[PDB]
């Protein structure tokens, strides 16, 4: 289970 | 399809580090918080003291679930650490755009075949610099340790005329076995 830079980040504030 | 957690490949925690003067080094050192998702990792972060507002002698550390962020430990001792030292900044505050960068690559397993390398990494607040490392369990694992530190100097979006530099941690105790 790897994730993207960019992916991560999406999940930050909701 | 965004309710459902989203699962890292680690379990990882979040140690802090105080530096009052009253106990061992390994004393004021405390572990704050594990998470094993994504959302929980957010969850920890935006609601913990930025590194850029820790007082000087504070570190946190990000290192996974069964390793004390500790030379000592059985997974560091024979590793060492890709070592990042930054100016102090009265403004600014880019430390803590390179500390989270860094725990993205950890978390989001950045590192691919060698991410099982990889123990934690540790941001340090000093009066004179801050410093940023990525721990990892061999020293002499080149292929691992070479290449998590490309890897990880790119995500830094450091520029090829800077190189970054790896040290031993039998070293830092008693120069880089690695640069990149
Ligand atoms: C990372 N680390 C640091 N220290 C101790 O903490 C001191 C501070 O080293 P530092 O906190 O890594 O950076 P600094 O010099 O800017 O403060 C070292 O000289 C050691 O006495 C450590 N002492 C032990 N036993 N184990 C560790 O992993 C460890």
């Amino acid at each position: 289970k790897q994730y993207d830079r960019e992916f991560l980040l999406d999940f930050q504030f909701m | 399809e965004h309710y459902i957690k989203h699962p890292l490949q680690n379990r990882w925690a979040l140690w802090f580090f105080k530096n009052d003067k009253s106990k061992t080094w390994q004393a004021n050192l405390r572990l704050i918080s594990k998470f094993d998702t994504v959302e929980d990792f957010w969850a920890l972060y935006n609601h913990i003291q930025l590194s850029s507002n820790l007082m000087p002698g504070c570190d946190y550390s990000l290192f996974k679930d069964g390793i004390e962020p500790m030379w000592e430990d059985e997974k560091n001792k024979r590793g060492g650490r890709w070592l990042i030292t930054l100016n102090k900044q009265q403004r600014r505050s880019d430390l803590d755009r390179f500390w989270l960068e860094t725990l993205l690559c950890l978390i989001g397993e950045s590192f691919d075949d060698y991410s099982d390398d990889v123990c934690g990494a540790v941001v340090n607040v000093r009066a004179k610099g801050d410093k940023i490392a990525i721990w990892t369990t061999e020293c002499e694992n080149r292929d691992a340790v070479t290449h998590i530190g490309r890897v990880y100097k790119e995500r830094l979006g450091l520029p090829p005329k800077i190189v970054i530099g790896y040290q031993s941690h039998a070293d830092t105790a008693t120069k880089n076995r690695f640069v990149v």
